[PDB]
Formats: C-alpha cells, structure tokens, sequence
RNA sequence: AGAGUGUAGCUUAAAAGCACCCAACUUACACUUAGGAGAUUCAAUUGACGCUCUGA
RNA sequence: ACCUCGGAGCAGAACCCAACCUCCGAGCAGUACAUGCUAAGACUUCACCAGUCAAAGCGAACCUCAAUUGAUCCA
C-alpha cells in the first residue's frame, strides 16, 4: 500500500538554447546538461556543472571532429587501449566562428 | 565527527573567517590571507560556537 | 524516420566478430597518429576545415620560378651512401654518440642547408606570409639562386636579413650590401 | 628577378629627389605583367619593420609633411535593451548604460 | 595643402604576421578536454620514429613555418645514428637557429608525461632555450 | 542525430568484448 | 623447355612509413625510456642474376 | 500508507507534464583554505521568494560527488 515514496520530481529545463544560425554574443549560455554530451570545440568554454557557454560574437557552429582523450585520465586512457587497430569516436564538438574583428587601426592626431 | 571553528590572526586583528576540523585531533595554525595585510600570515584556533 | 549515410561509415570498414584476433592499440601515441590523419582525410559530414574559413586550399597555383637543374639522383645517393660508410668507420665518433657529447658546426650545416632544400624553405616561409598573394596574386615562384643582404651601420658587427629577420629603419637608413652568385652573361633587376 | 636579353624601360623611371608619395605608387603585378617575356624572378628575402625615432626625422627631411599617429581602437562592448525594470539585477546595472559618471542637474 | 598627406582615418594591414605580434590576436581557446588544446599561437610539433626524429613548428592554421629533421642531407652527414640524444640535440639547435633567423621566437610547447620525463627531450627544450628561444607564450592583452 | 545521415558515429561499445 | 616476375618480412613510397631484438620496471604480459642491424642484382624505356608454376 | 529533494520507464529524437504506477537513495564525505576582492554576458524546476556558469583586472605559486537542506522576527 503506496511503498514507494520521492518520485515527485520536477523538470531541470536542460536543453540547447541557441541552434546554429543565431547570433550569439560572449557569455551566452549554449546548452546545460549533466554528462559530457556536446564537448565544446572552438571557442566554447566549461564550467564546473558541465556547461557550454561561448566565448566571442559569431555564428555557433556544430560539426563532429575526433575524440582524443587525455592522458591523465586513466578511464579514457584504457578505453582507447582497448579499442582495435583502426578504430575512431568522433563525437559532437561545439564550435563558435567568429564574424567581427577584436579591434583596427583609426587615426587620433596629426603632428 | 567533525566540528567548525574560528581562526585569529596574528597579524593585523580584526578578521577570521571559519573552517572545518576533526574532534580527536590537536588546534589549527593553517595560512590565511589576510585583506588588511594583503600578505600570509599565521592563524590560531580560538573560541568555537558550533559543534556538528 | 531513418536516412541512409551519405558515405562510408569511420567504423565499418572493420568486422564486428573474431575482435579477440585484432591487434588492439598497445599504447596511445599510435591512436593519437591514427586520429590526426584521419582529421586530415576530406569527408562528407560538417568538419572543421569547412566553417572557419581555409581561403580554398584545393587549388593549384601556378608556378613562374626557374626549373630544377639535372642531377642524377642515383650517384648522390650512393656518393652519400659511401660519405656515411666512410664516416661509420671512425671509433671517435662512437665515443662522442655513447658520451652522449656530439657537436656539429653551425656554418657548414647552414651552408650545406641553404645550398639544398634552403629554396624550398624560403618558398614556404614566404607563401606563409602571404607574399605571393599580394605580390603575383596567388602565383608562387622557388628562388633557386641563393640571395645574401647585410646592411652597414656600426663599425664591426652587422644587421643582416634572411626569410623573416627584424630590421630597425635606424639600421637601415643607408643601401646594404647585396651579394649573390652570378655569371658573365646574364643581367639582374632587383626590386624593393 | 633575372632577365634575359637587355631590355631597358624609360615609364618607371624616378628623378634624383623622389620624395613624393604619390609618384612612388608601385605596383608589382602591374610591373610583372609589362615584363612578363623577358624577367624571371630568382631571389627573394623579406623582413620585418617597426617604428622607432628614425620616422619622425624621416617624415621631416624626407617627405616634408608631418608624421601621422594611429592607435589600436577596439568595439564598443555589446550590451542589451535596457528595459523599464530590470527584474534580478545588481545596483551597477544603471551604471552600464551612463554617459558621464557625474551628478547630473536639469532644471535645478 | 601638401598632396603627400593622403593618409586617410582608416588603416588596414595585409600581414598574417601582425595581430599575434602585438599581443592583440584572439586564441582559439575551448576544447579543454583534449590535449593539444588550440589555445596559442605556434606549437613546437616533434615527431619520434624509429628511423629518423622529425621536428615542426606549425601554426594555429594548421601550417609548417620551419622544420628540423635528420633526413636533410645537410644534418645526416654530420652526424651518426638518428636515434641517439645528440641527434635531437643537434636537431633542436638548428630548428632554434632557422627560426631565429625567421624572426618567430615564441611557441608553445605542449609533450605527453612520459615523453617529457626522457632526457632527449629535456635537452631540446634546453638546447632550444639556450639558443635565445623562450617557451611558454605570453598572456593576451584584453583577451 | 537520429534521423541525421551522421547517425551511430559515436558508437564505440560494440567494437569491445571486455 | 615455356610462363609469371624484380625495394630488408609489407607498400595503387619515391631511399620513407610499418616490423625485429637487446639493456631498465614487471610473477608474468605490456607502455615508456636508452640502443642496434636492415635493402632499388647488373650495362645504357631495353637484355641477362634470384624465386615460383607448368614439364620431362 | 505518505508529508523535503534527486535518478531510472510511463514522457522513446528541443523542452514541460501527473497518479495511493514499479524500483535505488540523500539530512553526508578522503586531502590543500587566494573556499581573496571587483566586474560584461545567460540558464532559471513552468509566477515570486531561491540556485548555478563565466569574459577581464588587482592580487598567487607556476576543488570531487546526483538529492545532500532552513527564510521573516529575535538572541
Ligand atoms: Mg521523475
Ligand atoms: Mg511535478
Ligand atoms: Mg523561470
Ligand atoms: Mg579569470
């Protein structure tokens, strides 16, 4: 009679915010998630939550390039050695392409 | 198990801040900035008003 | 809702069975290798030599330099076979390579370097900095004949320039001293 | 570059003074498409320059004009539609939006 | 008015070489969970092979600016075995002494644990350092 | 995605018996 | 007697990339580090010194 | 039988969605206190109260886990 208990849970509303094709600024959020899902390529920055959040002004890009995992991590580590001669991730990354240039060259004065 | 204490400067009086420590063990003397000072300096055990 | 790939798959190439018979990778640095070449190889899914712009590299240019001179490659190969057998022999060099204590002079390899494949150097140094996209508009040249420019300002020392040195306009505000190979019978423009 | 039999040009010559700007544009592709049968490049060697004490001497018994300054500017940062009420906000939200940060008075 | 003063406002450079000169050029920072993270200018490439060790210095691109390797007649002949450490060390030194002479004298220098606790490539990075070469690149300003 | 062409590319468990 | 051939164990490579062994760690395997031996069979696209197959 | 919160399918590929539908749990932890001070841009448990990431500078040698919790007044 009713045993189970704490299945009242809500929505964390994690999703992808900006598609490609939208304008998006530095300091915008591209998408929360828990789990490396879209590792960030160009000009994507982490956090500590797992967060994707760009970094300059431009056209977000997503293309799919290869996984090369760090040496430091063991995990990563022992499952690339396990893998046989020829054989490749490539998982989603997340690029940023930016449009307009950090800065130019304008005249002041005249001496 | 573990208990929150208060930790005095040497240097410079006026600022603690609190951390964490075990019951069973001795005080603290941990390196703390100090704003005042803008440097390291030592910081003692003193006084604890909690007891988690 | 499912499409068929527009291309061959980077997993399938290989089977799914006997995978205990597979060599599988013994260290890292073979996949890592493995995964940089395979970055390079054009494929058909969105990548990144496509969005950040490449200027087209898939694009041939169009050479105006002088041809390569004549040189039978089977004699240089066994003069320098016999250059490397002859210099085997000696037991100083061993000492000097188990010592792990071994110097080589500077001037002869620079020498011996501009005198080889230093034009190619210079080529690719220069379509580096763009030089042939503003000079000729894209048309590349190899100078073959080598090209020595030293400028004169204190008493002893000297400013030279080579494929991208840095000369203050205090150390250049006189002509240089321009000197290169030549024989009697051939003119020369030189540009600035 | 390197040319073959002697040939002589008399459109791209220079008097003895030479320090005006606008005679001095010189243009590489049009010089190589006028002499393209008869100089081949063989040599090239660049290097980079930048700007010292010498310029300003240069600028002034070289070229008779002044020196001109520049300076690297960059964008303005990008910053929203201010709205009526900024709903979570700090105090310094007014600030971003400010001319002057001085104590501005209308009609008093 | 004097014709020479055409200067115009607005003043543009066509020289790649230019933004990363002046602590000005935006990095392609991110990845993060890669090595070899995008985050300079130029890379200090080496490649070991059981036959010949192979050098590069290629940029953000993906381009080689200089190379150093012991298949070059002009370092083959002057020395013996390319596999020992006076090999790489000689590699090293010439690499240093064309890209002085290219004008490039900061890269970054980013080798695996294990190839970095050797001693061959300890003493590259000295013999690169002590050639006038300073590794670890700078921060940016305004980044 | 799934109804992508580029579908199953990040697939790497069934390449693994351990 | 005829045919297929022709770069070390391999190359829709032109003197390189894969391979092998020894010395250090390991019960052992293995990574890594420090080293070693290796080839265009001859005379100018041609003819013949090596292997295999078809025979007697 | 339950009173708060998280995860697995219902809710399958952006997001949200309930049941006295069936299961694991949490009221904490193994190690350094720069676990310092400011400051563009966003997500936001379908409102609010709340929570989280971060450009850059001064300062310094060159942070791990999923829920893991407590507001007004007063002392
Ligand atoms: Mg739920
Ligand atoms: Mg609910
Ligand atoms: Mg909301
Ligand atoms: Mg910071």
């Amino acid at each position: 009679s009713s045993k189970n208990l704490g299945g009242k849970s809500s929505g964390r509303r994690q999703g992808i915010k900006k598609m490609e094709g939208h304008y998006v600024h530095a300091g915008n959020i591209i998408a929360t998630q828990r789990h490396f899902r879209w590792h960030p390529g160009a000009h994507v920055g982490v956090g500590k939550n797992k967060c994707l959040y760009a970094l300059e002004e431009g056209i977000v890009r997503y293309t799919k390039e290869v996984y090369v995992p760090h040496p430091r991590n063991t995990e990563a580590v022992d499952l690339i050695t396990r893998l046989p001669k020829g054989a490749v991730l490539y998982k989603t990354f997340v690029h940023v392409v930016p449009a307009k240039p950090e800065g130019t060259f304008k005249l002041v004065a005249m001496l | 198990k573990n208990i929150l204490v208060r930790m005095v400067s040497e240097a410079g009086t006026g600022f603690c801040f609190n951390t964490k420590r075990n019951r069973l063990r001795e005080k603290l003397t941990l390196l703390h900035y100090d704003p005042v000072v803008k440097q390291r300096v030592l910081f003692v055990e003193k006084k604890k008003i909690r007891s988690l | 809702r499912r499409t068929p790939p527009l291309g061959p798959m980077p997993n399938s190439d290989i089977d799914l069975s006997n995978l205990e018979r597979l060599e599988k990778y013994r260290s890292f640095d073979r996949y890592r290798r493995r995964a940089e070449q395979e970055a390079q190889a054009p494929h058909w899914w969105r990548t990144y030599r496509e969005y950040f712009g490449e200027k087209t590299d898939p694009k041939e240019k169009i050479d105006i330099g002088l041809p390569p001179p004549k040189v039978s490659r089977t004699q240089q190969l066994l003069e320098r076979k016999q250059a490397i057998q002859e210099l085997r022999a000696n037991v100083e060099e061993e000492r000097a390579a188990r010592l792990r204590t071994a110097s080589v002079p500077l001037d002869a390899v620079r020498a011996e370097w501009e005198r080889t494949c230093g034009p190619y150097h210079k080529q690719r140094l220069a379509e580096y900095y763009g030089l042939y996209r503003d000079l000729f508009h894209g048309a590349t040249f190899v100078p073959r004949v080598p090209l020595h420019v030293a400028y004169a300002v204190g008493e002893d020392d000297l400013m030279p320039v080579y494929c991208g040195n840095e000369v203050t306009p205090t150390e250049a505000a006189q002509a240089p001293e321009v000197t290169y190979e030549a024989e009697e019978g051939s003119l020369w423009t030189l540009l600035l | 570059f390197k040319q073959d039999q002697p040939i002589d040009f008399s459109e791209d010559a220079r008097p003895s003074p030479c320090y005006q700007l606008a005679q001095r544009t010189f243009r590489t592709f049009d010089f190589y498409k006028k002499h393209q049968e008869t100089m081949t490049p063989a040599g090239l060697s660049f290097f980079q320059c930048r700007w010292d004490d010498s310029v300003t001497y240069i600028f002034h018994q070289l070229l008779d004009m002044r020196e001109p300054v520049f300076e690297f500017v960059r964008p303005p940062p990008y910053h929203p539609k201010q709205k009526r009420f900024p709903h979570r906000q700090p105090l310094r939200y007014l600030d971003r939006y400010r001319d002057s940060h001085e104590p501005t008075y209308g009609i008093y | 008015p004097v014709e020479n003063e055409a200067v115009a406002p607005e003043f543009t450079n066509r020289n790649p070489r230019n933004l990363e000169l002046l602590s000005v050029a935006r990095k392609e920072r991110g990845w993060r969970t890669v090595f070899p993270s995008r985050e300079f200018w130029h890379r200090l490439r080496v490649i070991r092979t059981q036959h010949h060790v192979e050098a590069l210095v290629e940029h953000q691109n993906g381009k080689v600016v200089v190379s150093a390797s012991t298949r070059e007649w002009a370092i083959k002949k002057h020395l013996y075995s390319t596999r020992n450490v006076v090999a790489c060390e000689s590699i090293g030194r010439v690499l240093a002494q064309r890209c002085l002479e290219a004008g490039i004298n900061f890269m970054v220098y980013q080798p695996t644990p294990w190839e970095a606790a050797s001693d061959s490539m300890k003493r590259l990075q000295s013999a690169m350092t002590e050639g006038g070469v300073v590794l670890r690149e700078p921060q940016r300003i305004y980044e | 995605y799934k109804t992508k062409p580029t579908h199953g590319i990040g697939k790497y468990k069934h390449l693994i018996k351990a």
